[PDB]
């Protein structure tokens, strides 16, 4: 593990709850759709924080209108493990905040490929 | 308690590699990677697997589970999200 | 509107 160079993954986003604690991450898949996990349990009163390097810049705390959590999604099996939040106000794309792609249904990620993983390290299962 | 925002480059693992670490918790809809060491654990709960599908950065899994800890070496398993596409298209029109 | 592509480039 290593530090991102600020503004390098602009999609990356934090999600604080009420109270303002980093308890999940998020993608910008668009200014105004985030996805992130189901077991995150994102309510609406949670707020998406993005334009973020250092936790403890020109941030954008950005407020959630709509939780489209997966209907498939059980505690026990961990299964079907998706939410996508529909943003109230959407975020302002600039240098350190964007958009990443979606793949399709039937693209292909296999084993060996040198993927990206991000974030502060906050888990919640 | 990481301040700055931390990344790794890890790779997928196959279901096969995946299953002999966990067992029949893991499905089809569940995409593994890690080659342990500090890499996996870089990310938070709901967070990106991004890899690079011609030239541009992809979300090909979501945080799970298994990079709870960063001690631990077993694989960590993300969210198959090509798997469920079919899932997000249907709300995103 | 360019998905996947930062205008700050990683550096792994």
């Amino acid at each position: 593990g290593e530090d991102a160079i600020p503004g390098s993954w602009p999609w990356q986003v934090s999600l604080q709850d009420k109270t303002g604690f980093h308890f999940c991450g998020g993608s910008l898949i668009s200014e105004d759709w985030v996805v992130t996990a189901a077991h995150c349990g994102v309510k609406t009163s949670d707020v998406v924080v993005a334009g973020e390097f250092d936790q403890g810049e020109n941030i954008q705390v950005l407020k959630i209108a709509q939780v489209f959590k997966n209907p498939k999604f059980n505690m026990f099996t961990v299964r079907n493990d998706i939410t996508l939040l529909k943003l109230a106000t959407p975020a302002q794309f600039s240098e350190t905040v964007s958009a990443v792609c979606l793949p399709n249904v039937d693209d292909d990620f296999p084993p060996g490929t040198v993927c990206a993983t991000t974030g502060w390290g906050k888990t919640k299962y | 308690t990481p301040e700055k925002l931390q990344q790794a480059a890890l790779p997928i693992v196959s279901e096969a590699d995946c299953k002999k670490s966990w067992g029949s918790k893991i499905t089809d809809v569940m995409t593994c990677a890690g080659a342990s060491g500090v890499d996996s654990c870089m990310g938070d709960s709901g967070g990106p697997l991004v890899c690079q599908k011609d030239g541009v950065w992809t979300l090909a899994g979501i945080v799970s589970w298994g990079s709870g800890v960063c001690s631990t070496s077993t694989p960590g398993v993300y969210s198959r999200v090509t798997a469920l596409m079919p899932w997000v298209q249907q709300i995103l029109e | 509107q360019a998905c996947g592509v930062p205008t700050i480039q990683p550096v792994l």
